[PDB]
């Protein structure tokens, strides 16, 4: 499967995603990006069935971008999370359902940083930290054991490293590189890829 | 049948939509409705047209309507069409709160209605809606806002505007009396009585002949309140006293 | 198919003449009166047949919509029969969802909506009928009027049809806020009597009353008693 | 569905409904667009200041996308409908091609819609003319005009709305490599062009600039006054 | 097993002139918890609330679609909804999906908007309303909740005793359900106040 | 569920148990299974509670619109035809087994409707999981043209048989009597079973429950 | 008085005085056929006598009729445009069938009249179609009201009557009946046929012969609609 | 279910058991499977109760309109054809075996078997239902041309009795009907009236 992680801090939201695209037993790409820029301060990390992730993610991205053009301002992280949930929930009982697990992360200059976990059934939950993938089973406890609400962005990257090192030792899938980005008042910032 | 068709959605030799212009003449014969934006809130002051003595007061207001928890509107023109447009405004607001889970921004609500109004002016073969609405509201993008829409589907934000009978005279007096950036709901609820006392040539404001609504933010909650007749009577009394003092 | 263009349009003076003409048909209708008292509402209408060859108990002008809501009219009875059916169907749609009798104000708004459609839809004329709806809800009596335009009004007392202006003047001088349905029934009969021309009889007039018990149409026999006094 | 033919040919081969639409554009405010070397400038006449009217709500210059923006003359309600259709189109293009729409691509679409409303049953032509201005990915400044007929052409500089002929005559004699070398000189060309029609001067003239690889910038009233004085 | 996918438990109890509504707080997939602060009880008026248990997507969707209809009704009718009308409204929404239903069973707890009389209720997943004068349970620990409320509920309980009963019934029932718990929230609705409390609960 | 119905000399007596069960657990200990279709017509319902409480409610609305237009009392044949013609177009997907009974201008009429659209006009009818216990009482004690008290005792005995012999049936016994002159809806007609008295006090006093947070919102 | 503005007299729209001229012209069509119909109700009988004019000896007279059976117990006499009349007879026959299929009992004559009048009203509110120029007088026996004579008109108006008339001599027939009914009603008795035969005979000054009139009757004893034969009609005509 | 119809020179005799069954339970023990589609045309219904009641109701409606429009008593073939039309069109959504027997002024007494699948066939005598199988050899051995209404009524009663005693899904009372120009005479055989046959002893 694919790995998504998000850690919300006091003034920032740190997100990481695996960079591998696999066909069956072969990795066809090790520089894949599973993060989509919905706004200047909103990111959607999407994993799931092939074809369903980009079809749903690109759709949500063009609709959030249409909002900015139509209204002159951008949708907030919470409005974007809810718009995504309605669309995923409104195609669930349809003949064209999207099998996608997502993590929306954004920073509102008023409500501050936010990380939202959503499953394929379209259940939205705001979380201090969350992960998607089979690797989440081996990493969510590391985050629960060390996550503190006032974590610094430096200590946040260190915990991100603890979780990805656990995946290298206990996970049965070769997830070698991870795309790491952070969001704050100054916008979305790409950080060095944690490779092993 | 081409013979019985009136062709409402067509241009005129001078690039004019006459059904829209005729509807606008209808709006100019309806009760004066004035809106004033203040730093502490927004107000709508309409002239009651149903003033018979055998009329029962069975509603919150006749001209003011709450469309959201943070937005309200007054109407000037055909009452039947206003009931249709107010119901559509309330659904557009609820449909947005469902998709995003946040209250609809005010200009977004006005644009949605004006898009429907403009569509009746371009295609369909049906008459336009003869109703001009004054919208008041508060959002977390621009704050207290007042807007006006026309049967053409053309809307605009205003600091103070009037629609209805003797509307032009009101806009003139508001233009020479409105102090942008220095208006408190007290001075706003004062210029309202002044303008109404001139637009409504029918004797002096009688409180039963006027309706006043205010939108304010109290403890992170937007509160829309139609001033009680006692409050309106006190306002009309103060205006009379002030005018006499200046005499 | 059918015409998809509005037959009602705005005149250069900003007026919809077709609705003005429908109100002319409502003013040429037989006189109707409504009085909201403190304990109920009385709806009285002049029902004078052209001959003695008409079964007066066959067709009714005062009709029940729900059990607390009743209606009367002035204008074209065929157009009224269409609005009575729609009022009943709208009233049942409310009960099927909220499982409670429809508020009289909600019924007047829903019926007024259908009437407004016939002023802006295509190939159709406005309804040539003004309606007087009486209802009892929340332990309060309600009296509302509905115009061919779709505009609804709440009244304490009102008159429609021929000699409605003189009737409203009579009601203005006679109506008292503190009245009982029995006193109200007398004033309503007196208002119709002022513009009747003939001998009001248990069959020349039709009266309906709404109270806490509900809406009902006073029997010719019951009306016979009121006309006696 | 109402399916009457509103736009029909007339003896002499004239679609009068389209000609009536252009009469509405001639009654519209004057919009001027000059295509420079590194800056495309669009300026509109703010007819009446109103004084009691929020300007943010009556802006006649809009951005269809990050690279494209348009000004209009004619009916403001018809324009809002066209701008929203073009904004949705630019996004649908980015989704099916993964690239920003080209200035002429969106000009072609806006024109094709403005044309179908002139040959479709139950519809009246749009009473608006637009000035789509942007920068192609190559970095070429682009200026196009659309007519209520659906006709579109590229221009070095044009003027739409009331006093278009007078302003275009001025731009015809004042447009040169000289009056376009400096971004400020390009801006003052649009300003002088409108001042030929605008009576108030400075107070009643909105203006916007879209430099390469930069968002649309709405010049503040003070900045406009600076150039208006320098242009005096 | 479509209701045990996300787990959940909601209970509403009547008192003397007071109502109570409690809910577990865990949000999980099968056996994995994702959050311990999920909302299952939503305000449907000043003294009216609805607790939703079932698929969490359906809990959120049914709440949002109910608010759409409630806000429209409140603005049009110009009055607050009475507890019984909200139940009739939820039944209509749920039965409109009879062949393909929302996997959520709702409990309504509130005081009449005028008489301030206690009203509690429960609806099925296809909208079958059952008004009770004691308690109403809904979730994956319903049997445990039935046994606790049948042995602890007393008539005419005061606001404080209602809190001690709904709280004890919820804590001992969710402690025998593996997919329910991770916290308990309780709203005591009275005429002049709404006290909300979070209980110390087993986080295992 | 034990819903039953008998036709006596002056009219019809309908009866029902009051238990609703979700699985093998009781959900409602006082459900109403007799429904008003019209002032002269009532319908006992068995099967899916939501289906039997919506098919009846829709037919009551349609017979009301019919009676307002006709100005005449509804005929039990109209309800049967409306109910059967709807249950048929749903092919048993709407599980509503009903005992329709009423007195019209043609006399008293009792009918049985099945979820697929089949109807049966009979002098005595039983439906629900307690139908055969109730039928045994009717096939053993029913006599043509009985009196109200005799016919009421029969329908209560049939409902008791289902309550004490069926596990999906129990609680109280409701009886609806309909004559040309009277409609008597005896909701709690007989309360045959009651909860035993509590022998120990398990009330928790203030302070037993430890709270982590509290927020009191004052209401105006 | 007769003010007109627009297509007030071409399509069904209100005149400056709210009159609807098109419906008024549809009542002039009923009198274009030239025949008059009379219907009287008695204590236990309802009779519909109509005038039969077989213009040519080449036309089969068995086909020239205005009396129709909507249902075994509901009968109709149609006056006005023949083709419009056969159209409403068919709509009545279908509405009566749909009624028994959906409700399980025969439609009351009042209910058939209201349905037909409701369809007629839609022709008065829509401009795509002309109103039908025909009047339907229905007769039946109600189980709780006995003899019932109902008439619907091209405007959507329906009413029950003790005795009615439609056609060219509607007014004169009304007056004739509006004097017998006043004295003691259409002398109740199956011989109420004499009142109808004499009403049509007097207004259309003519001593009808057994073949110049058609008589339909419904009775409490025999509730089924029946068209009397020339011999039966001759018996009544000879009696008077 | 046992349904049977026979034609005689002047009319037709029809017969049926009176048992409705849900599994092995008798929901109705006095059912009327002989339904009148018109004055002198009846149907004998077998198979699904809801399906047979719906089709018979529909044909009575269509046949009623046809008779009032074509001012003439309906033909038995027309009723059989309308039954065939629906039963063939919805053969995959309808379990309904029907016997349309009645008297018409033109073709006399006619018995038509519209079996399951939608097929239609005129027959001197017709049988149908689950009990039809046990009396095939009897009807083939006891039927004689030239029988009368009285002999035909005995044939139907004797045959239905034998089938009701061997088929568990058949039983109750034997409902008989005789249709002729004169009218329709209906008869119910119950208890000792129902024909009896001695059992063995060995
Ligand atoms: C009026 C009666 C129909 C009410 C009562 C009597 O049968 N209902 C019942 O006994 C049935 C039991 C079942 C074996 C039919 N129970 C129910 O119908 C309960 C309603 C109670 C919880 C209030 N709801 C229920 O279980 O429905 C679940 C369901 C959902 C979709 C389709 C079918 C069934
Ligand atoms: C056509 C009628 C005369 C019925 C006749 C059949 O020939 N007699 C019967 O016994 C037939 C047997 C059939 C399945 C072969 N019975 C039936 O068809 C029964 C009758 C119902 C009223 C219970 N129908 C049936 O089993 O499904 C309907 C149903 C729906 C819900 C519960 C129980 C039964």
């Amino acid at each position: 499967m694919e790995y998504l992680i998000g850690i919300q801090g006091p003034d920032y939201v740190l997100v990481a995603s695996d960079r591998v695209a696999a066909s069956n037993i072969v990795q066809m790409k090790d520089d894949h990006d599973k993060m989509f820029k919905m706004s200047e301060k909103i990111l959607l990390l999407c994993v799931g069935e092939a074809g369903d992730t980009v079809q749903f993610a690109e759709y949500i991205q063009k609709n959030v971008q249409l909002y900015k053009m139509r209204n002159g301002y951008e949708l907030s992280p919470t409005a974007a999370a809810n718009f995504t949930r309605r669309n995923l929930a409104d195609c669930l009982r349809s003949r064209t359902p999207y099998h996608v697990n997502l993590l929306l992360a954004g920073y509102d200059e008023h409500e501050g940083p936010a990380l939202y976990y959503m499953d394929y059934l379209a259940a939205l939950a705001k979380a201090p930290f969350a992960a998607h993938g089979y690797g989440a089973f081996l990493t969510l406890s590391i985050l629960d054991r060390y996550y503190t609400p006032t974590i610094s962005r430096e200590r946040a990257v260190e915990l991100l490293r603890k979780c990805l090192e656990e995946l290298q030792k206990r996970f049965i899938l070769n997830l070698p590189t991870f795309s790491v980005r952070i969001i704050d008042k100054n916008g979305i910032h790409d950080l060095d890829n944690i490779s092993f | 049948s081409r013979r019985y068709d009136s062709r409402t959605t067509i241009f005129s030799p001078e690039g004019r939509l006459y059904q829209v212009e005729y509807a606008m003449e209808a709006i100019g014969h309806a009760g004066t409705c004035l809106g004033i934006l203040a730093n502490d809130g927004v107000l709508l002051a309409a002239e009651r047209r149903n003033i018979h003595k055998l009329l029962d007061e069975v509603f919150f207001s006749e001209k003011i309507y709450k469309l959201n928890e943070d937005m309200a509107c007054s109407v000037a023109g055909i009452t039947s069409d206003a009931n249709v447009l107010t119901n559509e405004l309330r659904l557009i607001a609820q449909r947005y709160l469902l998709q995003y889970q946040e209250p609809i921004p005010c200009e977004q609500l006005v644009t949605a209605l004006c898009d429907i109004k403009q569509a009746y002016t371009q295609f369909g073969g049906k008459r336009p809606f003869g109703v001009s609405l004054l919208y008041i509201g508060w959002d977390k993008h621009y704050g207290f806002q007042l807007y006006q829409s026309d049967p053409s589907g053309n809307y605009g934000g205003w600091k103070a505007t009037c629609i209805g009978n003797n509307s032009a005279a009101a806009v003139s007096m508001l233009k020479q009396d409105y102090k942008e950036g220095e208006m408190t709901l007290k001075s706003a609820l004062a210029l309202a009585i002044k303008v109404l006392n001139k637009t409504m040539d029918v004797s002096k404001l009688s409180a039963e002949k006027v309706e006043i609504a205010t939108l304010t933010r109290e403890n992170g909650k937007t509160v829309i309140r139609v001033l009680k007749q006692k409050e309106v009577e006190q306002l009309i009394k103060k205006h009379e006293e002030e005018e006499a003092k200046a005499e | 198919r059918g015409y998809s263009f509005s037959l009602t349009t705005f005149s250069p003076s900003g007026k919809l003449v077709q609705i003005e003409y429908a109100l002319a048909a409502v003013a040429g209708g037989a006189p109707s009166v409504g009085i909201k008292a403190a304990n109920g509402v009385v709806l009285a209408t002049e029902k004078k047949q052209k001959s003695i060859l008409y079964d007066e108990r066959s067709v009714h002008k005062v009709e029940p919509i729900t059990k607390h809501i009743g209606l009367v009219y002035s204008g074209m009875g065929p157009d009224y029969r269409v609005l009575v059916h729609r009022a009943r169907k709208l009233a049942q749609q409310y009960y099927l969802v909220y499982q409670e009798p429809i508020p009289t104000a909600q019924l007047v708004q829903r019926v007024a909506s259908v009437m407004q459609e016939y002023t802006q839809s295509g190939g159709v004329r406005p309804f040539g009928v003004s309606l007087l709806i009486c209802g009892w809800n929340e332990g309060r009596p309600y009296l509302f009027q509905s115009d061919p335009s779709g505009a609804y009004f709440a009244w304490k007392a009102t008159a429609m049809g021929k000699n409605y202006v003189n009737g409203k003047t009579f009601l203005e001088k006679r109506y008292n806020e503190d009245l009982e349905l029995e006193d109200a029934i007398h004033t309503a009969i007196l208002t119709l009597k002022e513009s009747f021309e003939g001998q009001m009889t248990e069959d020349n007039i039709e009266v309906g009353i709404c109270n806490e018990a509900g809406f009902r149409r006073l029997t010719p026999t019951e009306v016979k008693d009121y006309l006696a006094a | 569905s109402y399916d009457r033919a509103i736009t029909v040919f007339s003896p002499d081969g004239h679609l009068f409904q389209v000609e009536y639409a252009q009469e509405a554009v001639k009654k519209g405010s004057t919009a001027v667009g000059v295509r420079g070397r590194d800056i495309v400038v669009l300026g509109v006449e703010k007819k009446s200041v109103a004084k009691l009217q929020d300007e943010r709500t009556v802006r006649k210059i809009c951005a269809l996308d990050d690279n494209v923006c348009m000004a209009f003359a004619g009916l403001t309600a018809d324009a809002r409908i066209v701008i929203n259709r073009a904004r949705v189109e630019c996004q649908s293009h980015r989704l099916t091609v993964e690239d920003p729409v080209t200035v002429e691509y969106i000009t072609r679409y806006i024109a094709s819609l403005k044309q179908r409303y002139t040959q479709s049953n139950g519809r009246r032509p749009f009473g608006i003319s637009a000035l789509i201005v942007g920068f192609d990915f190559d970095g070429t400044p682009r200026l196009y005009q659309t007519d209520p007929s659906g006709t579109y052409h590229a221009w070095k500089a044009n003027a739409i709305g009331r006093g278009a002929k007078s302003v275009r005559e001025f731009l015809e004699k004042n447009y040169t490599d000289e009056a376009i070398e400096t971004d400020d000189l390009t801006i003052k060309l649009v300003i002088k062009a409108l001042l030929e029609v605008v009576q108030s001067g400075g107070k009643n003239i909105e203006l916007a600039v879209m430099r390469r690889d930069q968002s649309l910038k709405i010049l503040n009233p003070e900045e406009i006054e600076k150039y208006v004085a320098e242009i005096e | 097993s479509i209701m045990s996918y996300n787990g959940g438990a909601v209970m509403a109890m009547k008192g003397k002139n007071c109502v109570a509504i409690a809910a577990d707080r865990r949000f999980g997939i099968q056996a994995q918890m994702v959050t311990t602060d999920f909302q299952k009880i939503f305000p449907m008026g000043d003294r009216l609330y609805i607790g939703l248990a079932g698929l969490a997507t359906d809990v959120q969707t049914v709440a949002q679609r109910l608010k759409f209809r409630l806000n429209l009704y409140e603005l049009k009718e110009g009055r607050q909804i009475k507890p019984y009308t909200l139940m009739s409204m939820v039944a209509n929404l749920l039965y409109e999906k009879r062949f393909g239903p929302y996997y959520t069973e709702p409990v309504i707890a509130g005081l009449d908007p005028k008489t301030f009389k206690p009203f509690i209720c429960s609806l099925d997943l296809i909208g079958c309303p059952m008004v009770t004068d004691d308690f109403v349970v809904s979730g994956t620990c319903a049997e445990q909740m039935y046994g606790m409320c049948e042995s602890l509920w007393e008539p005419n309980m005061d606001p404080d005793h209602l809190f001690e009963t709904i709280s004890q019934a919820m804590l001992n029932a969710v402690d025998r359900d593996a997919v329910s718990g991770m916290g308990v929230i309780v709203h005591i609705i009275e005429k002049d106040k709404i006290t909300t409390r979070t209980l110390k609960a087993r986080m295992d | 569920t034990t819903i039953a119905g008998v036709v006596y000399k002056d009219g019809i007596v309908l009866g029902a148990d009051t238990r609703a069960t979700e699985g093998m657990v009781v959900a409602d200990k006082n459900c109403s299974k007799i429904h008003f279709i019209s002032p002269n017509i009532y319908c006992c319902g068995a099967g899916t509670a939501a289906d039997t409480d919506m098919t009846t409610q829709l037919i009551s609305s349609n017979l009301e619109l019919h009676s307002l237009s006709t100005g005449r009392l509804p005929r039990v044949v109209t309800a049967n035809r409306m109910l059967k013609q709807m249950l048929f177009r749903y092919q048993g997907y709407i599980g509503a087994a009903l005992v329709l009974g009423g007195v019209d201008v043609t006399g008293p009429h009792l009918y049985s409707i099945y979820p697929h659209g089949s109807t049966d006009k009979l002098p005595y009818v039983t439906m629900g999981s307690g139908s055969l216990a109730a039928m045994a009482v009717f096939e053993d004690k029913f006599r043509p043209d009985m009196e109200e008290e005799e016919a009421k005792n029969l329908v209560s005995e049939a409902i008791a048989a289902g309550i004490f012999n069926d596990l999906g049936s129990g609680s109280n016994i409701d009886l609806c009597v309909i004559s040309k002159n009277k409609l008597d809806f005896l909701r709690p007609y007989t309360v045959p079973n009651k909860k035993g008295t509590r022998l120990g006090r398990y009330r928790c006093e203030k302070g037993t429950t430890a709270v982590l947070t509290e927020k009191i919102t004052p209401l105006e | 008085r007769g003010s007109s503005a627009g297509f007030d007299r071409h399509i069904t729209i209100f005149s400056p005085e709210g009159r609807l001229y098109q419906v008024e012209y549809a009542f002039k069509a009923i009198n274009q056929g030239g025949l008059t119909s009379v219907a009287v109700r008695g204590k236990d009988c309802a009779v519909i006598v109509t005038q039969k004019k077989v213009p040519d000896k080449l036309l089969d007279s068995s086909t020239v009729t205005h009396l129709f059976k909507i249902t075994e117990n509901i009968g109709c006499v149609m006056t006005g445009m023949t083709a419009d009349s056969r159209s409403q007879v068919q709509r009545a026959r279908y509405e009566a069938a749909n009624w028994k299929y959906k409700y399980g009992y025969e439609i009351p004559v009042d209910m058939l009249c209201k349905r037909i009048a409701d369809i007629s009203q839609v022709y008065t509110q829509n401009a795509e179609m002309r109103p039908l120029g025909c009047c339907m007088i229905l007769i039946g026996i109600d189980e709780e009201q006995g003899p019932q004579v109902y008439k619907c008109d091209p405007a959507g108006y329906y009413c029950g009557f003790k005795a009615t008339a439609a056609g060219v001599k509607q007014t004169e027939s009304t007056s004739f009946l509006e004097k017998k009914v006043k004295k003691k009603f259409d002398w109740t008795f199956e011989q109420t046929v004499e009142t109808a035969i004499t009403c049509l005979s007097t207004v259309l000054s003519i001593d009808f012969k057994p073949s110049e009139i058609e008589v339909g009757v419904v009775t409490v004893e025999n509730p089924k609609f029946r068209i009397l034969t020339e011999a039966e009609i001759d018996a009544h005509l000879v009696a008077l | 279910t046992t349904i049977m119809a026979v034609q005689f020179d002047g009319g037709v005799v029809l017969g049926a058991d009176s048992r409705t069954t849900t599994g092995s339970y008798i929901a109705n023990r006095v059912t009327d499977k002989l339904t009148p589609i018109h004055d002198r045309i009846f149907c004998c219904r077998s198979g699904s109760a809801a399906d047979t009641q719906a089709v018979a109701d529909a044909v009575t409606y269509q046949l009623g309109f046809h008779s009032i429009e074509l001012n003439e008593p309906p033909l038995v073939h027309t009723a059989a054809s309308l039954f065939k039309e629906m039963c063939y069109r919805y053969r995959e959504d309808l379990m309904a075996g029907i016997i349309i027997a009645g008297w018409d002024p033109q073709e006399g007494g006619q018995v038509y078997s519209v079996p399951m699948g939608g097929m239609m066939v005129r027959q001197s005598f017709a049988i149908g239902g689950s009990g039809s199988s046990y009396i095939y050899g009897y009807v083939d051995a006891t039927y004689r041309e030239g029988m009368t209404k009285e002999e035909c009524l005995q044939f139907t009663a004797n045959a239905l009795a034998l089938a009701m005693e061997r088929d568990g899904s058949s039983g109750g009372v034997i409902r008989l009907a005789a249709i002729a120009e004169s009218g329709v005479e209906r008869q119910v055989l119950l208890g000792d009236q129902i024909p009896k046959f001695a059992v063995a002893t060995l």
